[PDB]
């Protein structure tokens, strides 16, 4: 067939990565592993490690944006109060 | 589908035979007369279907002025059918040119291939 | 290198349609797969059109055919256009699967090729009868209730087969929704297989009327069969205005006109004219299970042909017999829809009888024989001993 | 099966709109409604056909607000959920004689008329076939007809029994323009109206093929012409083989 | 002047195209009057206007 | 990309056919050419031999299954007629 | 080689499925994709299991729906299905979105694979769209009457494209049969959409969370993506399964079981919930054809993404200020559905239009400052000078 672009992936054996030395891998197989190894400490460490660690990013404009729409609600709910309503037809008209 | 082993042994006990030749091959001369191959500049070992591995060893093993001829027959076949005519009565493949060129290196290629299913499938005796 | 080589969707574009390499001897047979495609796009988009406006309860349907045809602006344009061109879809259907029985284009390399084509004619099959029961005429009635009630033939779990298809007791608002949603359906289907179709052309490249290798001499696809196709593209065009707009119920049988009614029995109950030879097939064996095993077997001996085909060459391109009996064939499928078209009377029951063990006999019998005999003759006509 | 059982098939006559640049004589459509009205509309409906589509063809507008008017349909309820009737509209269908298909059986003798909407395009041979099943009523059955009583004869129904009693006598409608209203002539006139009925797009559809057929001609001979310039290169090529030298 | 009429119109495919489709609206146009105006003449006295001039007197 | 397997049909450059050597093609340009020539002599002299030769194979076939079904078209209607329902009944029951 | 290399369409399944070389340290936001592909197959096979029932006449359509709820049997079923799927494919659709906006999956390599995305976002918001109007309920209607009502706002054609779409004078019978052939048609282009989106996503591979090149360790996707896909493809079960049998209608208007009244306005029209931030989008701009141009906009603005985006780092897993400025796009999204959900009322119009400047300040102002703030921050933390 016809051949196509230059593409930054191979398949597998020219993958066009560097060129690799020296780096030595391990493994075993899982039949002699233990599966679920580790998963009481990281479930109350390692969670509690990435929790500590990307909290602030998720949390502060969540507060931010949840403190508005509150306030955003209560100030609507003073508005069509029978307290608020010279102020409604004020900032309505 | 049909092996060239199977079409030789047929054929050349219909060609051994005194009866069945004065019977038979009149009738096959008029049937490659009236199948009109020749009339494209074409041999019969051209018109085979050479997408099989047999045939594929069989015209690797052909030499090169036979490919090189064997070619010309087929581009020359390829543009006459393309024209919707025929080629002229001078250029017409002649009955003592159609001669068997591709049979032997086939009926080699099939003998070696009939040899090896047979001792891929042998039984020794024991 | 070129825009349309290094694109990802134009690669494909390029190497299916634009750089494609076609044989230079291919003649106007080789037309009919892209005839075919035009069909396919021809029947969607007129389906759509029509399905806009098409309700598909048993007691509207009938009716919202009719308003397509009076209140829908160019509304007979689109319902014409939908049963011409499906029996166009059919004709090209039965000249391209005819040019791959001739030529040979189902042999050693094209089997997937083959049988991924002989899904396809199933699947239009069954795409006709869907659509063609969507009308709710008289025809789409009894049609549907002859053809499904084929399946209550099988011995264990027939009248559970044919209860569920026709979602009831008979065929009635449950199967005319079903047959609605089905016909939708299958199409695109239709149009998946096709894909899988021109994969499997692709990876090995069309064949030539000689049946020689047509890796020497090569022709770009576009700008040669691109107009090639134009031709017979115009051509069909031509022939089906000419159907649409003068002849327009000429293909069509005239009982659908009347409404559909279960208790009036029309007197010949007769499927599309594209349906005719596997009904003649159906009604020659006096058996219901036997019938819809001899119909359902009648389109799947296309599956044997690419190994009871001892010919050592491809094509009856320079065979006598086999050109002879190929067309003994297509005569003889000609007579069996003509046979299926008519009534089950005394000189009709032979006749279609004969004309389906020739149609099974031309595969199983025929074909093996005579291309051994053509290998035997080819051998002994120049070998000299 | 026997030729009684088929039917008499009906000749070709020679009709104003068979031919493919030909059109409905539309006055033959307005001779045919007044003979639907004043004949077939009394056990014969036409429920598909609305009163707006015979505008333009057979009456003008006001001509078909009054036939309209003259029938009558039913409206909404009013204010207190009563029932009630209204004079029709343009908008409105053509309402048939019979409210429902047993009324239609008890009035004619247990065969229900079918409606004559589709019924040139629902018989096999059309207008043909409406014209010599409404004109071949024979006088007398031939001699060995067992025929049933109520069932009249008519050799291109299939098989013969037909329980139309002969509707179409001579000059039972004074046409509008004076045509004289003999039996074929009446014939012919419904017989035209009830294509019209099946077909309405009959004349456009013509005139459109006309078109369609002109430009698509023109485009398959151009295409031709286009496909012998592309391949004239390919197609006068010369192969020369001179063989090669061996090695 | 075939020169002339090549580096006009056929030279540049942006005018090709351009007066391909002003053409084809012309033609448009004027052939489907002349088709409308051939099936009415051909057909005289069938027509709803002959008709309703018929009525008129 | 991953490979597909041996094909029969290679690309552009790697067909897949033999070598050639001393096969010339010649062809002229058709905006030098004529299109329609030769039209009127092929169409009535080549066309001829075109049919002359592949007539017979459609011609033998049509002509036996036609006369086939003319010839049981012919008993039918004779059967399901008045002269022949002695036969009808013999060769029905 | 292998039977599942060599062949022409397990090659196929091969290279996507089975050898398809994932980076090995991708996580479990990248099995919304695959999640995404089996909420498309329970949207389409429920939909064919509704449409051999569902009739589309605008006095069959809501008790067609309610035959279906009633008299169908698991009919139930195959409804809520339906629609809580629908919900679920908007719900995984918007990770995989934000895992793209995220992860930066729209760069350089794969600015085709993100346009189609895009398109793949915009057929399946119409599909909804028409779906939602096929049921014919109250906020159907008048979903169908705002939403078509917003063309007639171009100041040339808008009348004509509105009694275009409409089919008449307002949304009415040929207004929902027109909706159904759509909603059946358009999940096919949404397939092939799919198709071309595996196309795009296979000539470059996947991206990893490092943002690094995943070149050097790599591992074939059968036999480790495929059950660490096979994990949420339960979980989604699981859920999907909670929201049809224990609360089927927390996610629905329960005004769509009312009847289609168009003489009765229901007193707030809001349409599906994954819709709202698009309707809030709408209605913050106060003149018709710029809110329309601005929803199309905020539809349409993805596709500015690859060009502002300046970083030279790929995805905001290693830079501060944009991951906290994404999640402040993210909850502003889920403020403006919030807004969009509620009525025309004093601070919540003002919320809006604020939100909405944001949502456009995100791709357009937000994106290219900060990743220009951060590539000299990048820059001068350890350049010592
Ligand atoms: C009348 C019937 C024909 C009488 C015979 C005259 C034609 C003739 O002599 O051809 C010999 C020719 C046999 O010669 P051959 O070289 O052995 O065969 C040529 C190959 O078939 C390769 O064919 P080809 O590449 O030469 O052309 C394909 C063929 C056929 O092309 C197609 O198959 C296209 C299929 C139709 C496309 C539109 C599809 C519409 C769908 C509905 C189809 C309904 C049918 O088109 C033609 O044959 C054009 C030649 C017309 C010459 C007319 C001269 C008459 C005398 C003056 O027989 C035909 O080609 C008959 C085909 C036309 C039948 C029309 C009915
Ligand atoms: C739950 C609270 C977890 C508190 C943390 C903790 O108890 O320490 C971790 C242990 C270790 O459990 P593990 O994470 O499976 O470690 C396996 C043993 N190693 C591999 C270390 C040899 O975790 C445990 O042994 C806890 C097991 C108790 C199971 C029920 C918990 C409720
Ligand atoms: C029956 C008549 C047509 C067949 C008879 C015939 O063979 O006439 C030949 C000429 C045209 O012959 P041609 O092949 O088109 O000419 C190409 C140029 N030559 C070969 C002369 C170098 O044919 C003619 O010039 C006759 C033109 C007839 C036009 C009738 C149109 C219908
Ligand atoms: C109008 C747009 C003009 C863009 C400018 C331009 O035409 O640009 C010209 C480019 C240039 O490409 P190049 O090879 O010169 O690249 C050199 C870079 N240095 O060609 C293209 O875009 C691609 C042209 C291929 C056309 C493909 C046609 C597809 C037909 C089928 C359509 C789909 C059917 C699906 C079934
Ligand atoms: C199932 C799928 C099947 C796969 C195969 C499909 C094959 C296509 C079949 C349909 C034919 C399409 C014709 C495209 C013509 C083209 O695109 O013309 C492109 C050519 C390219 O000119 P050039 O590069 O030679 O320029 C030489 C100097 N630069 O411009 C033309 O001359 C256009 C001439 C007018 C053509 C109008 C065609 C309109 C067709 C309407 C019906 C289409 C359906
Ligand atoms: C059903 C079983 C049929 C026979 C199986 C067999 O017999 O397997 C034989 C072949 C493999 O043969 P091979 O590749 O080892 O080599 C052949 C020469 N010795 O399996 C296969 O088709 C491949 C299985 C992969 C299927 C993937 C499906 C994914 C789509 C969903
Ligand atoms: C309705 C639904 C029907 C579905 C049927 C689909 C299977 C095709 C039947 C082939 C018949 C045949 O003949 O298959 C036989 C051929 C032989 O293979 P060969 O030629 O390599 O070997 C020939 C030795 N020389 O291939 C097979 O073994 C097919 C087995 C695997 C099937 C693949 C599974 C489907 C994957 C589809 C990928 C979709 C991509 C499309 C995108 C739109
Ligand atoms: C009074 C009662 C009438 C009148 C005034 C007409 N028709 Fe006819 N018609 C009638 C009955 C009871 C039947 C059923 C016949 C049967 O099935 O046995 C019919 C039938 C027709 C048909 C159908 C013929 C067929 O099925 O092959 C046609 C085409 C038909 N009628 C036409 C027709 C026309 C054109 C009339 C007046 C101008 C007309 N009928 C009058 C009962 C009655
Ligand atoms: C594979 C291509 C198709 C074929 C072969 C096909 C075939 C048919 C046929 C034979 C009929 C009956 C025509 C008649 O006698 O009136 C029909 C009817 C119909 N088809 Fe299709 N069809 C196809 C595609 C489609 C699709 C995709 C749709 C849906 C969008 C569709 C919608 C219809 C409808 C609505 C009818 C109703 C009756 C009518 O108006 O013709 N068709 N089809
Ligand atoms: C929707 C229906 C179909 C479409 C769109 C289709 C499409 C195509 C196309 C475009 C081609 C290439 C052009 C050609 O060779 O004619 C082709 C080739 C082929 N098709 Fe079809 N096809 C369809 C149905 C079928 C059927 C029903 C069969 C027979 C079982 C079939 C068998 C073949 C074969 C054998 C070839 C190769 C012929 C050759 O080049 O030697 N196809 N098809
Ligand atoms: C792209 C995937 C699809 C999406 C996102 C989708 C979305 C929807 C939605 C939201 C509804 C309204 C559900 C409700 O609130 O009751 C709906 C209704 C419907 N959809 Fe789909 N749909 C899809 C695919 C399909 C397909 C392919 C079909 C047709 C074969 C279909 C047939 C229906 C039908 C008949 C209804 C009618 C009301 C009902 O029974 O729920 N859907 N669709
Ligand atoms: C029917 C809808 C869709 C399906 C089935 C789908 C399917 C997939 C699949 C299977 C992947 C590979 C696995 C993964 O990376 O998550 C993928 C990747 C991707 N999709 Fe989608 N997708 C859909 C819609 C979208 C949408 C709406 C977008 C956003 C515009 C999008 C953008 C992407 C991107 C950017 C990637 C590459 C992610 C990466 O590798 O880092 N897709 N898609």
């Amino acid at each position: 067939g016809p051949p196509s672009g230059k593409t930054y992936m191979g398949w597998w054996g020219h993958m066009g990565g560097p060129k690799q030395k020296g780096i030595t891998s391990y493994a075993v197989s899982p039949y002699a592993q233990k599966p679920l190894q580790g998963i009481f400490h990281n479930a109350v460490f390692n969670s509690f490690r990435r929790f500590k660690s990307q909290f602030l990013y998720v949390l502060i404009p969540a507060g931010i944006y949840w403190y508005w729409w509150k306030n955003g609600n209560e100030y609507n709910e003073f508005l069509y109060s029978k307290a608020g309503r010279e102020e409604l037809e004020r900032v309505n008209v | 589908p049909q092996s060239f082993t199977s079409i030789a042994r047929i054929g050349d006990y219909i060609l051994k035979s005194p009866v069945l030749s004065k019977l038979c091959v009149p009738v096959a001369n008029q049937f490659i007369n009236l199948a009109g191959y020749k009339k494209l500049g074409l041999k019969f070992d051209d018109l085979i279907a050479e997408e099989n591995p047999i045939m594929q060893t069989a015209l690797r093993r052909l030499p090169e002025d036979e490919s090189y001829a064997r070619a010309y027959r087929i581009i020359r076949a390829h543009q006459t059918e393309l024209t919707h005519h025929l080629l002229p009565r001078n250029e017409w493949i002649k009955a003592q040119e159609d001669v068997p060129y591709l049979l032997p290196y086939i009926l080699e290629a099939e003998a070696a291939a009939k040899e090896k299913d047979e001792l891929d499938n042998i039984e020794v005796s024991k | 290198m070129a825009f349309r080589k290094s694109n990802v969707y134009l690669s494909l574009v390029n190497s299916y349609i634009i750089d494609s390499p076609q044989p230079s001897s291919i003649n106007y047979w080789w037309n009919m797969g892209s005839l075919l495609g035009l069909c396919l796009v021809i029947q969607i988009v007129t389906g759509i059109f029509m399905a806009m406006h098409y309700s598909s309860n048993i007691e509207l349907a009938f009716s919202s055919v009719e308003h397509i045809m009076r209140d829908v602006h160019n509304g007979y344009i689109l319902r014409y256009l939908h049963a011409n061109g499906a029996s166009f879809f059919f004709m090209v259907m039965f000249m391209h699967m005819a040019k791959g029985l001739y030529y040979g284009s189902y042999r050693s390399p094209r089997v997937t090729l083959w049988n991924v084509g002989v899904i396809i004619f199933i699947l239009t099959i069954a795409t006709a009868f869907l659509g063609y029961c969507c009308v709710y005429g008289q025809m789409s009635h009894w049609g549907a209730t002859v053809i499904t009630n084929l399946f209550s033939a099988i011995p264990f779990v027939g009248n559970d087969i044919v209860s569920w298809l026709w979602g009831g007791f008979s065929v009635s608002n449950p199967t005319i929704q079903r047959f609605f949603a089905l016909h939708y359906l299958v199409p695109f289907i239709i149009a998946a297989m096709v894909i899988m179709h021109l994969m499997a052309l692709h990876i090995h490249g069309s064949s030539n009327p000689l049946g020689i290798t047509g890796n020497l001499d090569r022709i770009p696809m576009h700008s040669y069969f691109i107009f090639k196709d134009l031709v017979t593209v115009f051509l069909f065009m031509l022939i089906l205005a000419l159907f649409v707009f003068y002849s327009p119920n000429t293909l069509g049988h005239p009982d659908n006109y009347i409404p559909g009614n279960p208790l009036v029995t029309p007197a010949s109950i007769v499927p599309e004219w594209y349906l005719l030879p596997f009904y003649a097939i159906l009604r020659s064996i006096p058996d219901k299970l036997l019938g819809v095993i001899t119909m359902f077997a009648a389109i799947l001996v296309l599956l044997v042909l690419p190994f009871t085909d001892r010919s050592v060459v491809r094509g009856n391109t320079f065979k006598v017999l086999s050109k002879f009996f190929f067309f003994i064939f297509v005569f003889n499928f000609v007579l069996l829809g003509q046979i299926g078209a008519c009534h089950v009377e005394v000189p009709y029951v032979l006749m279609g009888q004969i004309a389906t063990f020739i149609y099974f006999a031309y595969f199983l019998i025929i074909v093996p024989v005579i291309s051994t005999i053509e290998n035997v003759l080819f051998y002994i006509g120049r070998v000299n001993k | 099966m026997t030729a009684a059982e088929h039917g008499l098939h009906a000749p070709a006559y020679a009709w104003s709109h068979n031919g493919p640049f030909e059109t409905f004589d539309h006055a033959s459509i307005r001779r045919g409604y007044q003979v639907y009205r004043e004949v077939c509309a009394a056990c014969h409906s036409l429920d598909r056909v609305a009163w707006r589509t015979l505008v333009g063809v057979s009456h003008t507008n006001e001509e078909v607000r009054n036939m309209a008017e003259e029938f009558e349909y039913d409206d909404e309820p009013d204010e207190q959920g009563n029932p009630k009737k209204r004079p029709g509209k343009l908008s409105d269908y053509i309402p048939g004689p019979y409210p429902n298909e047993q009324a239609a059986r008890a009035a004619n003798q247990g065969a229900l008329p079918p409606d004559l909407s589709l019924i040139v395009k629902a018989r096999h041979g059309g207008c043909d076939y409406i014209f010599s099943l409404l004109t071949g009523y024979p006088d007398e059955p031939p001699a060995g007809v067992a025929l049933p009583p109520g069932s009249n004869y008519n050799p291109y129904f299939p098989g013969g029994s037909i329980a139309m009693a002969r509707v179409l006598f001579d000059d039972m409608v004074e046409y509008e323009d004076g045509t004289p209203a003999t039996t074929s002539q009446m014939a012919k006139d419904v017989t035209t109206f009830l294509n019209w009925c099946a077909e309405p797009e009959h004349d456009e559809r013509k005139r459109l093929g006309l078109k369609t057929v002109i430009i698509l001609s023109s485009l398959y001979l151009l295409s031709i012409w286009v496909k012998k310039f592309k391949w004239a290169g390919i197609k006068t090529r010369k192969f020369v083989f001179n063989p090669p030298k061996p090695r | 002047s075939f020169s002339s009429l090549y580096k006009t119109f056929f030279k540049r495919n942006a005018v090709f195209v351009g007066t391909i489709f002003a053409g084809a609206f012309v033609f448009q146009t004027v052939f489907d009057t002349a088709i409308t105006s051939w099936y009415e003449n051909h057909n005289k006295g069938k027509l709803w206007k002959d008709v309703k001039a018929r009525i008129a007197a």
